[PDB]
């Protein structure tokens, strides 16, 4: 469906360019190395003290996001 | 005897009924399996009998048993493959043709042939053949009768069997009374297995060549009888039918029409034998229209190969120049390149001038046969083509070209284009052919709907046949392989092939599913045609940054965009959801299902080749797609292309899900029957 | 009855490069000892 959506998007953009024409008348190596890197990651596909701090920080952000959402909802009601 | 008997009790229907009685019939797979197994059993046993006969002739009683078996064999008018092989085995059995091969071991061969030592074999085979008991196939009775007659005639030239030397001539009479010629034409040659084993072709053709070679008095008698019958027939026609002569003619034309072993037996009928050339001549003299059709066919058959067709081209062309003849008679050989090319120019003038004394149907028949015959001669001898294309008084190329624009019946157009192709076989010819076709506007390449479009939409659609379109795509392809020019039609419109392209893709292919097929194989064949041209078209396409910068040409005063690298359009159609792509996929799914049927011949060979071309185009798009995407991404048509990969996982309309690849695989299940599609698929 | 071309060419190129970066993020996702967790 998505690729067909791309082809239909091509179709629609072309039809729009057409109704714009007739009636309205009058890097690559970087890409290669990037592919090599993605393939390398695919190949790759085939400390108890830290967890305290990490759980603590996830908890801190978990609290903060709450205030963020509350600010969003208050902004809503004000609007 | 046990071989004949076991093959005789092996009735596939009887075995099937027995198995269905005990419920022993497995799936259609298993059914085909056991059936092919039984057919293999019978065919192998028969092959053992035949190979035995080919190695060592069978004894007197064995041969009489074979005769008793054959005398009860039935056709269907064509004889069965196993029936044909049995008849042919007994044919090679009575074959005395090894007595005229000048090889030095003649004594040892005459002592290894059972027919020369046990006169009882001659007596008994003769008394069985001379029994008036009508074999269940009387045409087969007469066939064997003529065979035994020719064998007695060939053995009568050796001093040891004179007690039979007189029973050959009457035997042939009996055989000639039994429509032996017709039995040979329809039952065996008309059997689709005859041209399968080259040795069967050699046996049939050997008996055929021996027919006029060992008994010339009988051919003369048939000639006189056919002449008297032609006189009486003319008397009847003016006063408001035995087709012997036509039958022998067609038999000769068909038996040699193929030389799968390339033996060139037809070389006997041309003289660079004497009786053969003499008959080939005398049959051309005062040829009534009735045999004008058959004789050409015979001539076609006679042309089999380089040398024979060369002789035939010589025959026509010599019969076609300025030569005094006939003691001031109105016409010479009604079969003569003079008559051919002359009546041809006559029709061309009479028709171009009428642009109604329409061609009588019989005249159409004679013309069709003549075109086919010349086609065969040109095809088989390149000297024939070189001679015919350059004879100044015939100008057959320009004559046919003048004919084409004239409203002839479609079939004559088919035959004429067929001869056009037969002559085009030489490349020099093809060059002028391309130019002149571009000249005569047989297809409108310069629009100033008329033409093949309307006739396809109204005639070809109505008559439920599209021979015109098939010839059209055939010409298009033969031309496109010969490097069609980039400025095609430049001056009348935008240079580029796009017009014929749209005609093929929108009108023919995309509609090919909606057209009615009186012969179902036609849908498949027409798809095959369109596919061949689209394939070759893409196969040359090299993606270049020139294609994507729209070159502006001043055509007819308006700036039109020049056509891109020829396949670019096709690629844009395959790189998007074009009905073309879905049609490819639909033909794919349909072929997959049809294959799953595991079903016989109907439309098959064409169906295979079609799907194969489809896979080929798929591979080609995948192959070029990398550079094509690089170039398009470098020149930036807003055209969005998707790599064929993502499309292949498309959700199939019929399947409602991504089974394109799965279906594509499923052909791999049909490997052991179809190697080709498997190869393409795995690729 | 030129500049844009080269520009939309960079357009196709950046579209493809974005696709590749998405692929890279995806392989890094499949990557997810303790260190990778």
């Amino acid at each position: 469906y998505k690729r067909k959506l791309m082809e239909l998007s091509h179709r629609v953009l072309q039809v729009l360019i057409k109704q714009e024409i007739q009636r309205k008348s009058g890097f690559k190596g970087r890409l290669n190395e990037l592919m090599s890197q993605i393939r390398m990651q695919n190949h790759f596909g085939a400390l108890r003290e830290i967890k305290q701090h990490l759980k603590q920080q996830q908890e801190g952000v978990s609290h903060l996001i709450s205030i963020i959402k509350d600010n969003h909802e208050d902004i809503k009601l004000i609007e | 005897n046990k071989i004949l008997t076991l093959i005789s009790q092996i009735d596939v229907n009887n075995e099937f009924d027995k198995l269905k009685k005990e419920r022993g019939l497995g799936n259609k797979k298993h059914r085909k399996e056991v059936s092919d197994l039984i057919k293999e059993c019978q065919q192998s046993l028969a092959h053992s009998l035949y190979s035995w006969s080919c190695q060592t002739p069978l004894n007197r009683e064995d041969t009489l048993l074979l005769i008793g078996y054959l005398e009860k064999v039935t056709v269907e008018g064509s004889l069965d493959k196993v029936n044909l092989t049995l008849l042919m085995s007994l044919l090679y059995c009575l074959d005395v043709g090894f007595l005229e091969q000048g090889t030095d071991d003649r004594e040892e061969l005459m002592k290894q042939a059972s027919m020369f030592m046990d006169r009882q074999y001659i007596a008994a085979i003769h008394n069985r053949l001379q029994n008036t008991q009508p074999w269940k196939s009387p045409g087969m009775q007469a066939t064997v009768r003529l065979a035994w007659a020719l064998a007695l005639r060939g053995i009568s030239q050796f001093s040891e069997v004179l007690e039979f030397s007189e029973a050959d001539e009457p035997m042939a009479e009996i055989a000639i009374g039994g429509n032996v010629f017709l039995f040979l034409t329809e039952a065996v040659v008309g059997s689709e297995s005859f041209c399968t084993d080259e040795f069967f072709i050699r046996r049939i053709h050997k008996l055929v060549t021996d027919f006029p070679t060992l008994m010339p008095m009988k051919v003369k008698q048939l000639r006189n009888r056919a002449e008297e019958d032609a006189r009486l027939i003319q008397m009847s026609m003016q006063m408001g039918l035995r087709r012997d002569l036509e039958h022998l003619l067609l038999l000769i034309g068909e038996l040699y029409r193929k030389d799968p072993f390339h033996l060139e037996l037809a070389l006997e009928y041309w003289c660079p034998q004497v009786l053969l050339s003499k008959f080939v001549r005398q049959m051309s003299d005062l040829l009534p229209a009735t045999l004008y059709l058959p004789y050409l066919k015979m001539l076609r058959g006679l042309a089999s190969g380089p040398q024979c067709a060369h002789y035939c081209f010589s025959l026509l062309k010599a019969n076609g120049g300025s030569s005094a003849e006939n003691l001031q008679a109105a016409g010479g050989s009604p079969v003569s390149w003079d008559h051919f090319f002359h009546s041809l120019m006559l029709y061309h003038e009479h028709l171009r001038r009428d642009l109604l004394r329409g061609i009588t149907q019989r005249e159409l028949d004679g013309l069709i046969a003549c075109l086919q015959l010349t086609c065969t001669i040109i095809d088989w001898s390149e000297s024939a083509r070189l001679a015919l294309c350059e004879h100044a008084q015939w100008m057959p190329v320009v004559v046919i070209l003048g004919l084409l624009q004239c409203s002839i019946p479609p079939l004559l157009k088919a035959e004429l284009l067929k001869t056009l192709a037969a002559f085009g076989k030489s490349p020099e010819i093809a060059a002028s052919l391309w130019q002149s076709l571009e000249y005569t506007q047989i297809l409108q390449t310069v629009r100033a709907g008329v033409g093949i479009e309307v006739e396809l939409n109204e005639i070809e659609s109505r008559c439920e046949e599209y021979p015109l379109t098939r010839a059209f795509c055939q010409l298009i392809s033969t031309l496109v392989e010969s490097s069609f020019p980039t400025n095609l039609g430049a001056g009348l419109r935008a240079p580029g092939f796009e017009p014929y392209l749209q005609f093929l893709r929108d009108t023919v292919f995309l509609r090919y599913r909606t057209r009615a097929y009186r012969r179902a194989a036609e849908k498949w064949e027409v798809a095959e045609a369109v596919l061949d041209v689209f394939y070759k078209l893409l196969k040359d396409y090299e993606p270049q940054p020139e294609d994507f910068v729209d070159q502006y040409v001043e055509l007819q005063g308006e700036e039109r965009v020049a056509f891109k690298p020829p396949g670019f359009s096709l690629m844009h159609h395959l790189l998007n959801e074009s009905p073309m792509l879905e049609l490819c996929l639909s033909l794919m799914e349909e072929g997959v299902t049809q294959l799953d049927t595991y079903a016989p011949f109907p439309g098959k060979k064409h169906l295979e080749k079609a799907v194969a071309y489809c896979f080929m185009l798929l591979n080609l798009t995948l192959q070029k797609e990398n550079r094509f995407m690089d170039l398009l991404r470098e020149s930036h048509l807003s055209m969005i292309v998707t790599p064929l990969e993502q499309l292949l996982q498309g959700i199939n309309p019929r399947s409602k899900k991504a089974d394109n690849v799965v279906n594509i695989a499923r052909y791999l299940c049909h490997g052991n029957s179809n190697a080709e599609l498997a190869f393409e698929s795995a690729k | 009855q030129k500049t844009y071309k080269l520009a939309e060419n960079i357009d196709a190129q950046l579209k493809r490069m974005a696709q590749d970066l998405k692929e890279v993020i995806e392989h890094l996702n499949t990557s997810a000892n303790p260190l990778q967790q």
